[PDB]
RNA sequence: ACUAGCUUCUUAGGAGAA
RNA sequence: UUCUCCUAAGAAGCUA
């Protein structure tokens, strides 16, 4: 039975991936409200301490990630990584006006809570 | 004269993505951008001054 | 991958343009 | 000078230009009305009427109200294309200018009301008389009752004005602290879901004179029609609430010991807030159906995934469920260089050739999905004419009167090719056919009943699609997730089907157009049609920019057929799953989670039909349109001046379902307005005396009403008009057609574009690579398609099949019937 | 590596006729 | 055994 073993898979992944979920944030933000009933575009929002912004060119870089430390969600965010679209470490000294068109254009900066 | 053109630019971006060409983005956007605009072509001009700029890609490496 | 190759290099020979034999005969 | 009126009287109705007592002085208190012996040139109708009738060359009237009005200078309407939607999305802002302005006029209008109300005066608020500060005059049918209880008449008024609303966003200052734009943006509380009080509050104060009750909420609703109603309004009170807390509504569940995040209701932005009615917090030894609802349930998804800011697009992003975004690119198509050599060595692609290959698999780079996706954009919150829909509503339904539908168990379902991906949350572990082995007929059925009574949120996988185009878009596909398309094919595979088997209607989904099918289409669109011309349309970006509003029509008129089988709470709970799970569900790009702003889903188990519906919709709407802008005294045919007047009277004089009148019109129009529907494409036969004068739908009415209700505007490239019928529609799916002699009569052949059966033969998109079987059944079916060329009178075209042919022999079908006995009628 | 529709080719099953 | 029709499986083409 095939059922089994997908049933199996499934709740695997369930209780897998829902390890990293708790940081004492949503016990703060579903018991300050009536009925304890929370919108889901305002879970992450408030509670992952992970961030990632795509940027597609530096003039939209400069104007959100500018510098190691960037606001977002009224709440302050470290960058932590940057990508280029290729799994490759680009450092933050590497981001500028100049050597703009060196790079891939969506830049994956990771940051994480302050 | 166009068909032939187009066509080669078709199986020379295929033998490009053969060649691990789509892991570097920067040059395989490159390489889509002048796919894309001589297969629009209308004039066998900017056609042959698109492929040439194609081939020049694909030599760059030793395939 | 290498009857892509022959056939890329047949096509591109049987067109035969000034500009891309320059580049063919500059490559090789 | 011509103004834009809307009359209404015992000889002549309607909303459209004409060429033109003591009571002033129980209505001076209010600040709303004009000092009567001071004015403006236009008047608030004139407004709605240049926006609502919107064509170039004619299009004076609101570029002189833009430039009046500081919206934009002059030297705005020199560039090229300033009035489409999808290219130049700036003119958004620029009618967002007169919003505001707009918004006064609601507010003044309001006021006069309680004049009305406090004077005790009755009459019609006519639109013609609100000028565009906001004053208002002529009170020369107003009749003089008992002060305190005098009720005025807005259903016309606040029906006519309800599309400019959401065109010129006239609610954004509710965004603002004591509502003026020159104040921040509220800092809503980023926990308020509900905006019930909000929304009541909006209400009151913009519709106060508005008679029908309207319910925040729609699960609070009468019948279809009051969810359409209720709908219509939450649309427009959605856009001034932040959009971060519509979606999804989760909360902590207890499940044998280890919490979990599951979605127990849905904040829609025109459904209201709907919960979820089977929950439970203590949750222990959960079984398979609930499991899977958990897993497509986004609730687990975003709450554990981190929170994503992508400045790629302007669509809401939610999450990143993967550490790293994921660039999917698309290939180029592989070439088959085989059948390009048997072509140029028979002498194709020639110099100056009428044939030209155009038709190739191009190649996308990593930022295909998401600059695909953000097409989106074009999907703007729409407030259609309410009374105009629940009328077009009604005759939609009428078109679809002859089909019969229902819920079907679990046992009688005709699900085929199981070998197909089963959305985002389960495409790991196996295709469609494991999920349908797996559950059982009960496991199904209970399914079903789950969300006949809740809302299950789904995540659409949004994937790329490998398929040839002469075009250099994307063109992605949405794989809806398995546990919706299983109940959408439960509540709606009896009607789709019903609709796939019958012929002779106006949706032609299900007919052939083999075994002399399309001439069988044909010759039912014509059908003894006067004055008869051919019509035909594209809607441009039909996917992107449907409204939700229409789209909820469609469901609802889907759903239809659910009489007996469903209650009302079971009908809305479905089409809430519906809006949860193609309408404005969150779609997954890569492994980045994004929130669909309002575009329909292509994947959809029902999307053929729903589109099919819409274009249904806008074709009435269309021709209500049209025969509504039509000066009643000038109508010839009296029969046709009481259509019109009792057309207005039906539409913003009563509101009952008048079924009478809704069969007459549904008559009229299926007699002079005769339609084929296939999704998205659409050939109607329609009368040359009456559209010439304005009785029915033509290429202006059905571009103005794209332009006010679906947001686009409809470019002269993608409609065509056919003046004779010895030529058939000139495109309909790409097939043209050609009046040609098989059988010693004159039959209708559909021929493709011979570009695109040739790329077809050249270009393969990774089928033939493998072995050399494949090309013969795939240049048989190639041929079956391209064999109508042969009676194209230009020989370039015809050697196409005869290309194809001499290409088959050498297999290594071959004669030149088993590609004609496709055309024989058997 | 989606949904629906139509049409082919190849293996099997059930019916009607010879 | 032959022919015709209707279903089950796989693959392909076209359309929206
Ligand atoms: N699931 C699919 O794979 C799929 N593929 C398609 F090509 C089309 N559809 C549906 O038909 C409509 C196209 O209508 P169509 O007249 O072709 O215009 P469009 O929306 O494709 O844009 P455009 O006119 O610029 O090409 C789409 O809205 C969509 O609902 C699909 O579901
Ligand atoms: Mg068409
Ligand atoms: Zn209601
Ligand atoms: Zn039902």
């Amino acid at each position: 039975d095939k059922r089994a073993k997908v049933t199996s898979a499934m709740q695997t992944m369930l209780f897998t991936m829902l390890r990293k979920l708790d940081n004492d944030a949503l016990n703060n933000i579903i018991n300050n409200a009536r009925d304890g009933c929370v919108p889901l575009n305002i879970i992450p929002l408030t509670t992952a301490a992970k961030l990632m912004v795509v940027i597609p060119d530096y003039n939209t870089y400069k104007n959100t990630c500018d510098g190691t430390t960037f606001t977002y969600a009224s709440a302050l965010w470290e960058i932590q990584q940057v990508v280029d679209a290729d799994s490759k470490i680009v450092q933050l000294s590497e981001i500028s006006m100049d050597n703009s068109p060196n790079l891939a254009w969506p830049l994956i900066v990771t940051a994480l809570r302050a | 004269k166009m068909s032939d053109v187009k066509c080669t630019s078709v199986v020379l971006l295929s033998v490009l993505q053969q060649l691990r060409v789509e892991s570097s983005s920067k040059l395989w956007a490159q390489c889509v951008q002048l796919h894309n605009d001589i297969l629009l072509a209308k004039d066998t001009t900017e056609a042959f001054e698109k492929m040439v700029s194609l081939l020049s890609v694909l030599l760059s490496m030793q395939g | 991958t290498s009857a892509m190759q022959t056939m890329l290099f047949t096509m591109l020979r049987k067109l035969d343009n000034d500009a891309l034999n320059n580049i063919i005969n500059n490559a090789r | 000078v011509y103004r834009a009126f809307d009359i209404y009287n015992d000889k002549v109705a309607g909303f459209a230009k004409f060429l033109k007592e003591t009571i002033y002085n129980l209505l001076k208190d209010c600040p709303a009305v004009a000092k009567h012996d001071r004015l403006t040139k236009y008047t608030m109708a004139d407004l709605v009427y240049a926006l609502r009738h919107f064509d170039e060359g004619n299009c004076d009237t609101l570029k002189e109200i833009l430039v009046t009005y500081n919206c934009c200078d002059d030297d705005y309407f020199n560039k090229k294309d300033w009035y489409d939607f999808v290219e130049n999305p700036d003119i958004l802002r620029v009618y967002a200018n007169l919003g505001e302005r707009v918004r006064q006029a609601l507010l003044k209008t309001v006021q006069f009301c309680d004049a009305m109300r406090n004077a005790g005066i009755v009459g019609v608020l006519t639109l013609d008389n609100q000028d565009l500060n906001g004053n208002w005059y002529d009170f020369g049918d107003f009749i003089q009752t008992t002060p305190g209880s005098g009720v005025p008449v807005v259903d016309s008024y606040y029906s006519l004005l309800m599309p400019i609303l959401t065109l010129t966003r006239a609610l954004t200052a509710e965004s603002h602290v004591d509502t003026d734009l020159t104040k921040p943006y509220i800092k809503w509380d980023l926990l308020k879901y509900d905006f019930t009080e909000e929304r009541l509050k909006l209400f009151d104060r913009y519709f106060k004179y508005w008679d029908q009750t309207y319910h925040p909420n729609c699960v609070n609703c009468l019948d279809d029609r009051c969810i359409l109603h209720c709908a219509n309004f939450n649309v427009l009170f959605s856009t001034v609430f932040p959009p971060t807390s519509f979606g999804p509504l989760v909360r902590k569940i207890f499940v044998d010991g280890v919490p979990f995040v599951v979605s127990t209701g849905y904040h829609f932005r025109e459904l209201g807030v709907v919960h979820n009615q089977d929950v439970n917090l203590h949750s222990s030894r959960l079984s398979f159906k609930e499991l899977l609802v958990y897993a497509a349930d986004p609730a687990m998804h975003a709450a554990s995934g981190n929170l994503l800011l992508d400045k790629r697009t302007t669509c809401f992003s939610v999450a990143a469920l993967t550490n790293n975004v994921a660039f999917q690119t698309v290939k180029p198509g592989n070439f088959n260089k085989d059948f390009y050599d048997f072509a140029v060595s028979k002498g194709f692609f020639k110099e100056g050739s009428s044939v030209e290959l155009k038709h190739f698999f191009f190649a996308q780079d990593g930022n295909a999905a998401i600059s695909d996706y953000d097409y989106y954009r074009y999907n703007l919150p729409t407030m259609c004419d309410i009374r105009q829909l629940l009328f077009v509503v009604e005759v939609v339904d009428k078109y679809f009167d002859c089909y019969d539908g229902g819920c079907i168990n679990a046992n009688q379902v005709i699900v085929n090719n199981l070998d197909k991906s089963a959305g985002f949350p389960f495409n790991k572990w196996g295709k469609a056919r494991l999920y349908y082995d797996s559950m059982s007929y009960e496991d199904q059925d209970a399914l079903f009943a789950y969300t006949k009574r809740n809302v299950i949120p789904t995540i659409t996988q949004m994937n790329l699609k490998y398929a040839i185009s002469a075009k250099n878009r994307a063109r992605t596909v949405a794989g809806v997730s398995i546990c919706s398309t299983m109940t959408n094919r439960q509540f709606h595979q009896k009607l789709l089907k019903s609709i796939a088997a019958t012929r002779g209607a106006t949706v032609v989904i299900g007919t052939s157009k083999f075994y002399g099918g399309w001439h069988n289409m044909l010759k039912t669109v014509y059908s003894d049609v006067e004055n008869p011309h051919l019509m035909g349309w594209d809607y441009p970006k039909c996917d992107r920019a449907m409204p939700n509003m229409l789209r909820i029509m469609a469901s609802l008129v889907l759903a239809r057929k659910h009489t007996t089988c469903c209650s009302l709470s079971h009908r809305f709970y479905r089409l809430a799953n519906e809006c949860a799970q193609v309408l404005s569900e969150m779609v997954m790009c890569g492994g980045s989670l994004y929130v669909k702003p309002g575009g329909t889903s292509s994947g959809d188990a029902t999307t053929a039909y729903a589109n099919s519906v819409f274009n249904i919709c806008q074709a009435v709407t269309a021709n209500v349109n049209a025969l509504l802008s039509t000066d009643g005294n000038k109508i010839a045919d009296k029969y046709v001046r009481n259509l019109q007047h009792r057309l207005y009277e039906c539409l913003y004089r009563n509101r009952d379902v008048d079924t009478d009148f809704v069969n007459e019109f549904y008559a009229y129009l299926r007699k002079h307005f005769s339609m084929m529907i296939l999704s998205d494409d659409a050939v109607v036969c329609f009368n040359s005396t009456y559209a010439s004068q304005g009785l029915v739908a033509s290429i202006k009415n059905f571009k103005s009403v794209l332009y006010y209700q679906n947001n686009v505007f409809m470019s002269e490239a993608k409609c065509w008009t056919e003046t004779d019928l010895t030529k058939g529609p000139h495109e309909f799916c790409s097939q043209h057609t050609m009046l040609v002699k098989q059988g010693d009569d004159y039959v209708y052949l559909p021929y493709p574009d011979p570009s695109r059966i040739l790329g077809a033969g050249c270009f393969v998109d990774d089928i033939v690579k493998t072995d050399g079987t494949l090309m013969i059944e795939r240049f048989v079916s190639l041929a079956i398609d391209a064999y109508p060329l042969t009676k194209h009178p230009n020989q370039e075209y015809a050697d196409v099949f005869h290309l194809y042919l001499q290409y088959i022999r050498k297999l290594h079908y071959w004669e030149p019937e088993f590609y004609e006995a496709m055309y024989t009628p058997h």
